[PDB]
């Protein structure tokens, strides 16, 4: 969906450095201050909150 | 030199599965090839911070 | 004022029938002063001196149409190819009558070939009509012969484009092997029972033996093949109650030759009413120039419309194959081929004969073993 | 080994330079008995062709056969394919109609050609379209066969691309057209590039139609395959001056170097198979006195020389009867009405001397048109963002637009290259909206000397 | 009004240069001003164009 975005190609070419396999990897990475933002569906992160 | 599918969709196209029961993201690209039922969950996108 | 017509043919009786149909060609055309010379050439053990004798004799005869009428070919690959190759060197239409290989279907390979028999893709269209009759939508495709199987699969997809259905399983592999039995057991694991097969006689016999050792012809199973799978040891290994096809006036020769000569003669008398009519040169002794109205006379063969003949309305498609032929639907009633259907150009007409199935009842099997 | 090279031609190449093409060549002889027979031929009739075949195969069992042709007759290669199915001898088609692409080779044959397939040529033509960002196109296909695989290959190529092609649906033909319903499909075409698939005899009527339809305009592009554009001599007057064609007839490679490379491939496969099994050359005696099922070979070079390396050239073959790295030639029709060669083909990429695409705006002589504009700008950060091209696609992202910049090396030299780059920004969006509304074409590039402008003694 | 440029004929048409003006038409609604015997040729040509 971000690849179809013609003006957000910077995000598509930047997230390839930080693409993660599972969401628990992303939770542990943002928990250990390795991440600073994470685009994701809402209710999953609400339950994780 | 071909774009092909992987994951649950790639194993469903190979016939290794019968019905994806999962939080499956609905979009244009998947609907071109497989079929969707009526959705159970409705949500958008958000940013996780600390 | 002369027209030459060539033919590669063995028996003297069918050569006399050919000359008799040549004599009957100018029977209804009034007092038109055209001449008609016939040419009939016989067999050789190989196909090299066949090509040599045919090419120099039909150049020295300067023929217009070349007839291919050989069922009893000892070479089981069924290759009358070099005659069509030589006449495609000068873009001269060869009318075949017997073989149904899909190598002649591509007009890039055989530039100037037509034939009065359709390929087995039309039998796949008949099988689609059988799906229309029995309300079936899920098939299992099994293909051994890859020379025709890709074109048969393409025509099958052309059939499935309108219904927007898809085949449940497709298989194309190397002929000559014997274990496809693991793939046969994988096809057992599927839901539908409709099985579609296209092979030679020996491969059909091998897969019938594999289906009988795994009793794959039992209750609820559907089996439906053509003419190249119901003869020889495949017929010996065939399950009782299997459904096959048969060509009306396909194996018959003489009336088919008469219909062919009538088609050719009416096409020539249609073509003679136009301007810039050319002749075949002496291509053997130093004439490499192609015949000028090659594509023009090929379009005349494309535009050939008829309403008379022994078989009836003979007509040719975009590929130059027989439109709207007469088919028979045969049933193997206890090792006896019993005709249980006829088929005209678009409609399946079952007769009063009963369809005994290889499983249980004589009623139609709703073979959708849903998961 | 025992190889007979015969050339049926009218372009007079004599026989003694063929003896000079074998004598000092192959100084490292790995087969013990290498013997060639060079023969010439004036006519192309199949009687004399099979006569030479039966004279050479009975000529002490020659195991190699190389043939080239002058004219455009592809049925000669079909006769050679039948002879290869009969004689089980590796046969090579060099030039003319002897190496023109037929539809489907047989697994029961040992025949090969030296050329590029229609799928490889379609790949090169779509690479041409991708390098110029001419993504808005159409597809005109007639009923000449080989079209179904052509359309399917186009669909599989577009659908497996990072481009996002503006692919109009396939415009097809039915017969020798009535020009009643096919023109209705031609009026669906509001695009620029028109992809044509037909034959040479059809193309005269097609281009006379499109000239009468006015579809030969200044923005209307036309890219055609190799079979429709024949030899360099026969050029009808109905061709648009600016027509793009692709064929593998490289003018930097004559027939002699090509048959030298073919003999190198033959000797390389023979020497590589000679170490596995010893008694490799096994032919048939003659054409006459034959029975059913002759002595068929078991170790054949047809399924052996899939890969080959000859003097650095990667002339390796395919499993269908084609090459892996052919030599594609991309020509345009100049104002001199001659086939002007522009694009040579590398191992993988397209080299373009005139990569900056010029107008040739007089495609027909009666075309008064003024819709191209030479537009220059200066790089500033909030308005003119200029970036490198994406190496993953070799294509600018389609919100941006192409540009070129004259880049030198140092002050020692003065000659530089016009490197193509991408442009987005505020005024770029202004220019795109003007090109949408006013509906013109433009020529975007960058300034060379420096900043905006200042007059120093009447020099801006 | 989104009116395109006005199609002008010359004579009894050659269907070569008038056909360029006829193929300028990419709109739906067409207004024709001519005489009765001309309109048969015009609409027969327009049927031949589609
Ligand atoms: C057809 O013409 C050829 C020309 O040589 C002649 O030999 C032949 O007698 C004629 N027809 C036949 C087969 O009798
Ligand atoms: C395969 O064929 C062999 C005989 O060639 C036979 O022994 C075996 O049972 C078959 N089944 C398998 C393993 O596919
Ligand atoms: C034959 O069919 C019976 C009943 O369905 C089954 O028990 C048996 O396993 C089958 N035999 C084979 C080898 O498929
Ligand atoms: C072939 O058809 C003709 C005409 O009906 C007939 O005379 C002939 O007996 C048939 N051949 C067979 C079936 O023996
Ligand atoms: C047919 O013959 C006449 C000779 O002038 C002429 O109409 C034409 O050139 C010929 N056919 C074509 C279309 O070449
Ligand atoms: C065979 O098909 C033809 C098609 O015209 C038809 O006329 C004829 O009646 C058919 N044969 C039968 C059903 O006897
Ligand atoms: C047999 O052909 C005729 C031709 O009109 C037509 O009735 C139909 O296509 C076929 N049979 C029936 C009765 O459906
Ligand atoms: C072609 O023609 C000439 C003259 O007929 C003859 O010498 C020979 O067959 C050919 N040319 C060659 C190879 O000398
Ligand atoms: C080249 O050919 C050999 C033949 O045995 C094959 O095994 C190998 O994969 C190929 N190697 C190269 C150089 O790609
Ligand atoms: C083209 O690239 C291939 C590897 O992709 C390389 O082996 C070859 O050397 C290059 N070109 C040639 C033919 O030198
Ligand atoms: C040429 O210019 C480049 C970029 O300024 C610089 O890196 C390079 O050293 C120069 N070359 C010389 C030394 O002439
Ligand atoms: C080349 O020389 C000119 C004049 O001395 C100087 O202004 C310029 O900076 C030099 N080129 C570069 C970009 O180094």
């Amino acid at each position: 969906y971000f690849r179809r975005q013609v003006e957000l190609s910077t995000m598509y070419r930047h997230m390839e450095k930080h693409n993660y396999e599972s969401a628990a990897e992303a939770i542990q990475a943002v928990r250990d201050n390795k991440l600073h933002a994470f685009i994701w569906d809402s209710a999953v992160l609400e339950f994780e909150a | 030199n071909k774009k092909e599918w992987n994951g649950m969709m790639g194993e469903l196209l190979s016939g290794q599965a019968d019905m994806i029961v999962a939080p499956l993201t609905i979009n244009n690209e998947r609907a071109q090839y497989i079929e969707f039922s009526k959705p159970f969950k409705y949500q958008g996108l958000t940013i996780l911070v600390k | 004022k002369i027209v030459n017509i060539g033919a590669v043919l063995s028996t003297r009786k069918h050569e006399q029938m050919f000359r008799e149909a040549v004599n009957q060609a100018n029977k209804r055309h009034g007092s038109w002063k055209i001449q008609l010379n016939a040419t009939s050439v016989t067999h050789k053990p190989n196909a090299i001196q066949m090509a040599l004798s045919v090419c120099e004799d039909l150049i020295s005869s300067q023929v217009y149409a070349i007839l291919v009428s050989h069922p009893p070919t000892p070479n089981d690959h069924f290759t009358p190819t070099p005659v069509s190759y030589t006449a495609g060197f000068y873009r001269i239409p060869v009318l075949g009558l017997t073989t149904r290989m899909s190598i002649y279907s591509d007009k890039s390979i055989h530039l100037s070939f037509l034939r009065t028999v359709p390929p087995y893709s039309h039998q796949s269209s008949v099988w689609f009509e059988m799906m229309r009759v029995y309300n079936w939508n899920h098939i299992i495709l099994l293909v051994s012969d890859d020379h025709e199987g890709r074109a048969a699969q393409k025509r099958l997809e052309t059939l499935l484009e309108e219904r927007e259905s898809k085949a449940e399983k497709v298989l194309q592999f190397d002929p000559g092997t014997k274990n496809v039995t693991a793939l046969l057991m994988e096809a057992r694991e599927l839901e539908a029972r409709v099985i579609i097969l296209s092979a030679s006689e020996d491969d059909a016999a091998t897969v019938y033996r594999a289906a009988a050792m795994l009793n794959m012809t039992g209750s609820g199973y559907v089996w439906l093949v053509g003419e190249r799978e119901i003869s020889g040891n495949a017929l010996r290994y065939a399950p009782d109650g299997i459904i096959g096809l048969q060509l009306i006036n396909g194996k018959n020769e003489s009336a088919h030759i008469s219909d062919a000569v009538g088609v050719v003669a009416q096409a020539v008398h249609e073509l003679l009413e136009k301007e810039n009519i050319t002749d075949p040169p002496r291509g053997c002794v130093g004439n490499t120039n192609i015949w000028k109205t090659g594509p023009l006379f090929k379009r005349v063969l494309m535009s050939s419309k008829y309403a008379d003949g022994v078989t009836g309305r003979v007509e040719f498609n975009e590929d130059g194959d027989r439109k709207f032929a007469n088919y028979s639907i045969m049933n193997l009633q206890n090792r006896k081929l019993v005709q249980v259907g006829i088929y005209n150009g678009t409609h399946v007409i079952p007769n009063d004969r009963k369809i005994i199935w290889p499983g249980g009842e004589t009623e139609k099997p709703r073979g959708y073993q849903m998961s | 080994l025992n190889i007979a090279v015969l050339l049926g031609h009218s372009h007079d190449v004599t026989e003694r330079e063929l003896r000079n093409l074998w004598g000092p060549e192959q100084a490292t002889g790995l087969p013990l008995d290498v013997n060639v027979v060079a023969l010439l031929m004036n006519r192309t009739d199949p009687k004399s062709l099979i006569t030479h075949v039966c004279d050479l195969m009975s000529g002490a069992r020659i195991h190699g056969l190389v043939f080239g042709d002058d004219t455009d007759q592809e049925a000669v290669a079909q006769m050679l394919d039948f002879i290869s199915s009969q004689t089980f001898i590796p046969i090579l088609g060099i030039a003319g109609g002897a190496s023109m692409i037929m539809a489907d080779k047989d697994p029961t044959s040992t025949f090969f050609q030296f050329g590029a397939s229609i799928q490889q040529q379609a790949t090169v033509m779509l690479k041409i379209m991708q390098d110029y960002d001419w993504h808005v196109f159409s597809l005109v296909t007639t009923i000449f066969p080989g079209y179904r695989d052509f359309i399917s290959f186009i669909k599989t190529t577009v659908d497996n691309s990072f481009v996002g092609w503006d692919m109009q649906n396939v415009i097809t033909l039915d017969t020798s057209f009535e020009d009643a319903k096919t023109q209705v499909q031609l009026k669906k075409i509001h695009s620029s590039v028109i992809l044509l698939y037909c034959s040479k005899d059809e193309a005269v009527l097609i281009l006379s139609e499109a000239r009468s339809l006015g579809l030969t305009g200044y923005d209307f592009f036309w890219i055609v395959p190799s079979l429709v554009s024949g030899n360099t001599e026969l050029i009808p007057k109905e061709f648009p001056s600016g027509l793009i064609s692709v064929s593998y007839d490289d003018w930097d490679y004559s027939l002699e170097a090509r048959v030298r490379d073919g003999l190198g491939i033959l000797t390389t496969a023979a020497s590589s198979m000679l170490e596995k099994f010893s008694y490799i050359p096994e032919a048939k005696a003659s054409c006459y006195g034959q029975a059913e099922k002759p002595e068929t070979p078991l170790h054949t070079l047809h399924q052996f020389m899939v890969n080959v390396t000859w003097d650095g050239k990667d002339l390796s073959f395919t499993e269908e009867g084609y090459q892996v790295h052919p030599r594609l030639v991309v020509i345009v029709l100049n104002k001199d009405r001659e086939w002007e060669k522009v694009g040579k083909w590398e191992n993988q990429t397209l080299s373009l001397r005139h990569a900056v695409w010029p107008r040739y705006k007089s495609f027909s002589d009666c075309e008064p048109d003024d819709n191209h504009l030479s537009i220059v700008t200066l790089e500033e950060a909030p308005f003119v963002i200029v970036e490198d091209i994406d190496p993953l696609t070799e294509t600018c992202v389609r919100n941006t637009v192409p540009c070129r910049k004259f880049v030198k090396i140092n002050n020692s030299t003065n000659e530089g290259m016009n490197v193509k780059k991408c442009c987005k920004g505020f005024c770029i969006d202004i220019l795109k909206k003007l090109s949408r509304t006013v509906k013109f074409t433009y020529d975007l590039y960058l300034v060379t000397n420096g900043k905006h402008g200042k007059k120093v003694n009447n020099v801006w």
